[PDB]
C-alpha cells in the first residue's frame, strides 16, 4: 500500500535519482488539492449507507433472480454477505482515493476476489454490476455541493470513477 | 359442460399450485440459478472445517469428555491432519493442560516447539512451506505478504526458532480469534475484520480436503505450494479435491452470461457494426431513457414557433400591443393612441400634418366621443373617403373597410351584396354606421380599442377562406392601402369572393385519389 | 418574444418614435442584470438531470395513485413523457433566464396550455409538484441574485400553471 507520493519515489528510485521538479510541482499540486480530496473522502464517508442500499434495490431491480430462492442473495446469510461485500469495496475505494493511488484497492481487496467468487458460485458479473451501480449513486453524492465550498472538483469525480471502474474490471 | 380433464390430473394441478404460497405467479418463480444455501462450501469441500464443528473452548474446570475432545480437535488441528502415534503424545504437556498450569495457547505452544511438530513441518521443508504451514495452523489463515515470509525467515534466523512459534503464538492476532482457550480454527473461510483479498483462495489452496493432510510422507516430500505466488501477490488456486465433482452438478451462477452466435452480424449496405450498434441501443440500455431522448429529438420540419406567421408575413401585425384609451389619460398614452389609430385607419398611409383632424382630436381628449366615436369621424372624413373610396370600386372599399374597420376580410358575396346595396340606397355615412356599429365590432373593439387585425387568427364563423383573403389583402408591415400605385387603387378579392374559392379543389379531391 | 429590449423596441415602435433615455436605462437595467442570469442559466443546465429526475419522483410521490395501472402516470412512455415534459419547462426557464424576459415560458409553455392540458387529460398539479421541487433545489443550486431571477422565472411558470 502506497500513496501518490511514495509511487513517485518508487519510479524516482528505480532510475535511481532525485524527484525532479516537474515531479515536485505535481506533487505539491496534490497536496494543495488535498482539501478537496478530504471533501471527497467524507462524502463516500458519510453516506455509504446510502449508497449501498442503493445500489441494492437497483442490482435486486434488474436482477431478479438473485433475490429468489435458488439465487445467490436468496436467504438473509447470503443476502448479508452481499451487502457486506458491497460496504468493503465501497471502503477500499474510499481509502484508494484519500491516498491517490489505487494501490490499497487492488492488493487488499480485489485481488483474489475474483477467484473467491468463482470458488464460490458467485455471478462475478453481477458484482460488477453492483460496483457500476454503487459508483453511480457515490457520484451523486460526491458532487453534492451543500455544506461544502463551491469550487471545481472534476479530477477527483474521474479520479473515483476509475478507481470504481477498475474495481469493476477486476471482479468481473 | 361436461369435463374437460379428469379428475386425477385436476387433483395433481391443484396440488402442486397449493405447495406454493400464490400457487404459480411471475413474482414467485424459483430462480434459474438453483443453488441451495450451502451450495459454495458444499461444492469446495470446506463445510465441516467452515461451519459444521465447533469451536472447540477448554476452560479451567471440565470434565473427561470435555478434555478427550479438546485434545482429539487439539490434535487433529495443530499436526495437520496427520496420524500421530501413541509413543508421540505428549503426556506431560496434556498433564500440565488438565492441571491449569498452562492455558489452551500455551499447550498449543508447547505442541508447536515439539519433535512432532517439528519433524513434520520443519525439518524437511523449506522455510516458505514451515511459514505457509504456521501461519494455516497456528494463525489460521494463509501469509498475505511477502513481507511476512521476510519477517519470519529473518525471525527465525536470527533469534531461532521458538521465538518465530512465539511470534506466531504471542501476536495479538492469535490472542484476538483465539484468546487462551478456544483451539485455533481454520478462520479465512469467513469474512473478518481484517481479511483480504487473496485470503480465501490461498487458505482454500493449502487446504486440501477433510481427509487430506500435510504430511511429510508424501513421495514428492513436504514443498512449499504458496512460496511462488505469494512472491507476485496472486491468488492462490481454487481446484478442489476429486470427490466434489458430483456436488450440486445442476446450478446454474453464470445463468446471466449471453452465449455467443455462431457467426457475427455483419451490414453489407449502410458499417459492418449497424446491427450490433442497434442490439446495444435496444436491449443494452432500459427503455425509459430510450424513449426520452428519442422524444427530445429535433424534427425534420426545422420550425420556430414563429414560422407560419413569419411567411405570410404578419409577425408584427399580430404581435403589436392593442391599445385602449379609456376616459382619463395623459399626453404620451393619448399621442400614442393618435399613432395607432391613425396607422391602422388609414391604411398604413401617410397623413400629412394639414390633414389630420384637430377638432375630433379635441373631443376624443375631452371625453365627447370614444374611440369608436373618434373611428366614426374619421372613416367620414375626406382622408379616407379620398384614399378609399372616390378612386375605387365598390368592392374595393367594402373589401378594404372591412379590413380597416373590423380587422378581417369578408366572408361571403353576401357581405358585397349588402354593402353594395346599404351604401346604394342610404349612402356612405350610412354604410359606415353598419361596420362601426357592428355586433362584431362591438364584441372586439367596444368603444375602447383601437381596431387590429383579428384575421391571422381563426374567428369563430370564420369561412376558411378569410385567412387567405386577410393575407391577400395584407401587404405586410411596409405596405399601404393607398390610392397613388400605378395602375390606381383596384380590388383583390372579386373573383375569389364570388367564385366562393379556387375552383381547383374537385380536381384536388380527383387527385388525392389513383393520381 | 416579450424581453426588456423587446418591448422597449416594440413600445417605441407603436408609437412611431426613437429610443430615447427611459428605454436606453432599461436596457442598461437589462445588460447589468445579464450577468447573474446568464449564470443561473448555466447552473440550471449543469443539473438537468438531476433536477429532471427528481422532479418526476417528487410528481409520483406527492401523488402515489398516478403510478398504479390503469391511470396517467403508468407506463415507460407515460413516465419519459413526464421526463420530457419537465425537462421542457427546465428548458425553457432557463431560455427565459437568458433572454431576460418570461418570453419564452410565454411563447412556447404559458400560450395554449390550459387548452393542452385539458385536452389531454393532464393534471397541472403534477407540474405545479415539479415546479416546487426545481424551486427547492434552485434555492440550493444557486446564491445572491441568481437565485432571485430563477425563482423569479420559477415562480412565473408556477402561477401559469395555477
Ligand atoms: C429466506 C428468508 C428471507 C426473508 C424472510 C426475506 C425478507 C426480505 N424482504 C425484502 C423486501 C421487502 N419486504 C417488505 C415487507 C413489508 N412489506 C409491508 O407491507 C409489511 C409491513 C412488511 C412485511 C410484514 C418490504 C416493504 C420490502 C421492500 C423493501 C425495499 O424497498 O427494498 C427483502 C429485500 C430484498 C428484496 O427487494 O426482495 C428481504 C431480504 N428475504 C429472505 O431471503
Ligand atoms: C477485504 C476484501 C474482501 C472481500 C470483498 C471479500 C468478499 C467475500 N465474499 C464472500 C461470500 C459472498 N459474497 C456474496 C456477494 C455476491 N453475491 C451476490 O449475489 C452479489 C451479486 C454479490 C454482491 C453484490 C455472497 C452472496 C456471498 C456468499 C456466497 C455463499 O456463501 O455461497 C466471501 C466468502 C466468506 C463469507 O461468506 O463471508 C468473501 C471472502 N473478502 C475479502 O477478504
Ligand atoms: C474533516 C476533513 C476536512 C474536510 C471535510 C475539509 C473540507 C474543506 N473544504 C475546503 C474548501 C473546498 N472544498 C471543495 C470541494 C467541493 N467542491 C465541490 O463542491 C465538490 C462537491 C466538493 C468536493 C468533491 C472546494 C472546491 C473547495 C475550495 C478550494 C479550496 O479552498 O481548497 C476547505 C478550506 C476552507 C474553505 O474554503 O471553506 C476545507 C477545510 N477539510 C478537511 O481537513
Ligand atoms: C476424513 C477421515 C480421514 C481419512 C480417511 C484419513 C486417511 C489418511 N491416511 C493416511 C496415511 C496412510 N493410510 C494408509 C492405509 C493404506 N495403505 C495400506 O496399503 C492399506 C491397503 C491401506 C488401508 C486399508 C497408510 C499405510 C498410511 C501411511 C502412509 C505412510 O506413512 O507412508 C493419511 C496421512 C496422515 C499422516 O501420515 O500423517 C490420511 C489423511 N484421514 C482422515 O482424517
Ligand atoms: C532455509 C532455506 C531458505 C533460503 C536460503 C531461502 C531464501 C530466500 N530469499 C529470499 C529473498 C532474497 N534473497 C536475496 C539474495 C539474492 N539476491 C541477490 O542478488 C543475490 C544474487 C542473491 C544472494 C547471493 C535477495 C536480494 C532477496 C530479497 C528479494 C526481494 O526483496 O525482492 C526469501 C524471501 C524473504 C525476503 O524477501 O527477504 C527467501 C525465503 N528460503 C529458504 O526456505
Ligand atoms: C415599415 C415602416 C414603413 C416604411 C419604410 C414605409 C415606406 C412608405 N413610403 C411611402 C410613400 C413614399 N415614399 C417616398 C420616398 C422615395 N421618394 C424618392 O425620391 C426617395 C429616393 C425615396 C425615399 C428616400 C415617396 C416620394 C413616397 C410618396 C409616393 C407618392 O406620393 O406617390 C409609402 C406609401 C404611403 C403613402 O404614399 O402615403 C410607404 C408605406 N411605410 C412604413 O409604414
Ligand atoms: C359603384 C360601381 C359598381 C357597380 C355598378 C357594381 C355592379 C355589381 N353588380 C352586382 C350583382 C348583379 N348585377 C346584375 C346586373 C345584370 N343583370 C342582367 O343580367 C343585366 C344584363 C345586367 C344589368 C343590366 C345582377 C343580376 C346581379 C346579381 C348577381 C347574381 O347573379 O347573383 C354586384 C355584386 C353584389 C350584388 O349582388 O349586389 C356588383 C358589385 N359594382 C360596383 O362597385
Ligand atoms: C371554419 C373553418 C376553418 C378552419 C378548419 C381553419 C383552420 C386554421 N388553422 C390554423 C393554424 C394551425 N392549424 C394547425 C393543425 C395542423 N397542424 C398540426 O400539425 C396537425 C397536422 C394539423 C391538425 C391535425 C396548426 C399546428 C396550426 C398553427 C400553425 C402556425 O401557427 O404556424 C389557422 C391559422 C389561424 C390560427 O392559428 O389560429 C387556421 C385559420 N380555419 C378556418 O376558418
Amino acid at each position: 500500500m502506497n500513496d501518490v507520493f511514495t509511487r513517485a519515489i518508487a519510479q524516482a528510485d528505480l532510475k535511481g535519482s532525485f524527484l525532479l521538479e516537474s515531479d515536485l510541482d505535481k506533487l505539491a499540486s496534490f497536496a494543495k488539492e488535498g482539501v478537496k480530496r478530504l471533501d471527497a473522502v467524507a462524502a463516500l464517508t458519510n453516506n455509504a449507507p446510502a449508497i449501498i442500499s442503493d445500489a441494492a434495490h437497483k442490482l435486486f431491480a434488474e436482477q431478479q433472480e438473485l433475490i429468489q430462492p435458488g439465487g445467490n442473495a436468496y436467504p438473509h446469510r447470503r443476502m448479508a454477505a452481499c451487502l457486506r461485500d458491497m460496504e468493503i469495496i465501497l471502503r477500499y475505494v474510499s481509502y484508494a482515493l484519500l491516498a491517490g493511488d489505487a494501490s490499497v484497492l487492488d492488493d487488499r481487496c480485489l485481488n483474489g476476489l475474483r477467484e473467491t467468487y468463482n470458488a464460490l458460485g458467485t455471478p462475478t458479473q453481477s458484482v460488477a454490476r453492483a460496483v457500476q451501480l454503487m459508483k453511480d449513486a457515490a457520484m451523486v453524492h460526491l458532487k453534492s455541493t451543500a455544506n461544502v465550498t463551491v469550487g471545481d472538483c472534476s479530477s477527483l469525480y474521474s479520479e473515483a470513477a476509475t478507481y470504481f471502474d477498475k474495481a469493476a474490471a477486476s471482479i468481473a | 359442460m361436461p369435463a374437460v380433464v379428469a379428475d386425477q390430473y385436476l387433483a395433481m394441478a391443484k396440488e402442486l399450485a397449493a405447495s406454493r404460497f400464490g400457487g404459480f405467479t411471475k413474482e414467485n418463480i424459483p430462480s434459474p440459478m438453483a443453488q441451495p444455501e450451502s451450495y459454495g462450501r458444499d461444492r469446495l469441500g470446506i463445510a465441516a472445517v467452515a461451519t459444521e464443528n465447533p469451536k472447540v473452548t477448554l476452560r479451567a474446570p471440565f470434565t473427561s469428555e470435555e478434555f478427550q475432545g479438546a485434545l482429539y480437535a487439539i490434535y487433529r488441528h495443530i499436526f495437520g491432519n496427520t496420524y500421530v502415534m501413541e509413543s508421540e503424545r505428549p503426556t506431560t504437556a496434556e498433564s500440565q493442560l488438565k492441571d491449569g498450569r498452562i492455558t489452551v495457547r500455551g499447550f498449543i505452544r508447547l505442541l508447536a516447539k515439539s519433535e512432532v511438530y517439528k519433524s513434520r513441518f520443519f525439518q524437511k521443508t523449506s522455510q516458505n512451506r514451515f511459514i505457509e504451514l504456521s501461519h494455516k495452523l497456528l494463525l489460521g489463515r494463509a501469509p498475505y505478504d511477502q513481507a511476512e515470509i521476510s519477517y519470519h525467515l529473518d525471525l527465525w534466523n536470527t533469534q531461532g526458532y521458538d521465538a518465530e512459534i512465539d511470534s506466531y503464538v504471542d501476536s495479538e492476532e492469535y490472542l484476538d480469534f483465539f484468546g487462551e482457550d478456544t483451539v485455533p480454527f481454520l478462520r479465512d473461510f469467513k469474512y473478518q475484520t481484517g481479511q483480504q483479498g487473496v485470503g480465501y483462495s490461498r487458505l482454500l489452496n493449502l487446504y486440501d480436503g477433510y481427509a487430506g493432510s500435510d504430511t511429510d510422507r508424501a513421495q514428492s516430500g513436504q514443498k512449499a505450494r504458496l512460496n511462488g505466488t505469494i512472491a507476485q501477490a496472486e491468488p492462490g488456486s481454487i481446484e478442489r479435491p476429486s470427490a466434489l465433482q458430483d456436488t450440486w452438478k445442476f446450478a446454474n451462477p453464470n445463468y446471466r452470461n449471453a452465449k455467443p452466435p455462431m457467426v457475427k452480424a455483419l451490414a453489407l449496405e449502410p458499417v459492418d457494426l449497424l446491427f450490433l450498434n442497434m442490439a446495444k441501443d435496444l436491449t443494452s440500455v432500459s427503455r425509459a431513457e430510450w424513449l426520452a431522448k428519442s422524444y427530445t429529438q429535433p424534427s425534420r420540419y426545422q420550425q420556430t414557433e414563429t414560422f407560419g406567421q413569419e411567411r405570410i408575413g404578419a409577425v408584427g401585425a399580430i404581435e403589436t400591443p392593442r391599445i385602449n384609451l379609456r376616459a382619463p389619460f395623459t399626453s404620451e398614452e393619448f399621442q400614442g393612441a393618435l399613432y395607432a389609430i391613425y396607422r391602422h385607419i388609414f391604411g398604413n398611409t401617410y397623413v400629412m400634418e394639414s390633414e389630420r383632424p384637430t377638432t375630433a382630436e379635441s373631443q376624443l381628449k375631452d371625453g365627447r366621443i370614444t374611440v369608436r366615436g373618434f373611428i366614426r369621424l374619421l372613416a367620414k372624413s375626406e382622408v379616407y373617403k379620398s384614399r378609399f373610396f372616390q378612386k375605387t370600386s365598390q368592392n374595393r372599399f367594402i373589401e378594404l373597410s372591412h379590413k380597416l374597420l373590423l380587422g378581417r376580410a369578408p366572408y361571403d358575396q353576401a357581405e358585397i351584396s349588402y354593402h353594395l346595396d346599404l351604401w346604394n340606397t342610404q349612402g356612405y355615412d350610412a354604410e359606415i354606421d353598419s361596420y362601426v356599429d357592428s355586433e362584431e365590432y362591438l364584441d372586439f373593439f367596444g368603444e375602447d380599442t383601437v381596431p387590429y387585425f383579428r384575421g391571422f387568427k381563426y374567428q369563430t364563423g370564420q369561412s376558411a377562406e378569410g385567412f387567405n383573403r386577410l393575407v391577400r389583402l395584407y401587404d405586410g408591415w411596409a405596405g399601404s392601402d393607398t390610392d397613388r400605385n400605378v395602375g390606381g387603387q383596384v380590388a383583390r378579392l372579386t373573383a375569389n369572393l364570388t367564385r366562393g374559392g379556387s375552383g381547383l379543389e374537385p380536381f384536388i379531391v380527383m387527385a388525392n385519389s389513383r393520381r | 418574444s416579450r424581453t426588456v429590449i423587446t418591448e422597449v423596441i416594440a413600445t417605441a415602435d407603436s408609437q412611431g418614435r426613437f429610443l430615447n433615455s427611459t428605454e436606453l436605462q432599461a436596457a442598461f437595467g437589462r445588460f447589468e442584470r445579464a450577468v447573474p442570469a446568464i449564470e443561473a442559466a448555466r447552473a440550471l443546465t449543469k443539473n438537468q438531470d438531476a433536477l429532471v429526475k427528481g422532479a418526476v419522483q417528487a410528481v409520483f410521490k406527492k401523488f402515489p395513485y398516478v403510478t398504479q395501472p390503469g391511470e396517467k402516470g403508468y407506463g415507460d412512455s407515460n413516465q419519459a413523457k413526464c421526463a420530457r415534459d419537465i425537462g421542457y419547462y427546465l428548458r425553457f426557464i432557463t431560455y427565459s433566464l437568458v433572454a431576460s424576459g418570461t418570453g419564452p415560458l410565454d411563447d412556447y409553455v404559458i400560450a395554449g396550455l390550459r387548452e393542452v392540458n385539458r385536452a389531454f387529460n393532464l393534471n397541472p398539479l403534477w407540474y405545479i409538484e415539479a415546479l416546487n421541487y426545481i424551486k427547492g433545489e434552485t434555492g440550493k443550486l444557486l446564491s445572491g441574485q441568481s437565485k432571485t431571477e430563477a425563482l423569479l422565472y420559477i415562480d412565473h411558470a408556477i402561477n401559469a400553471l395555477s
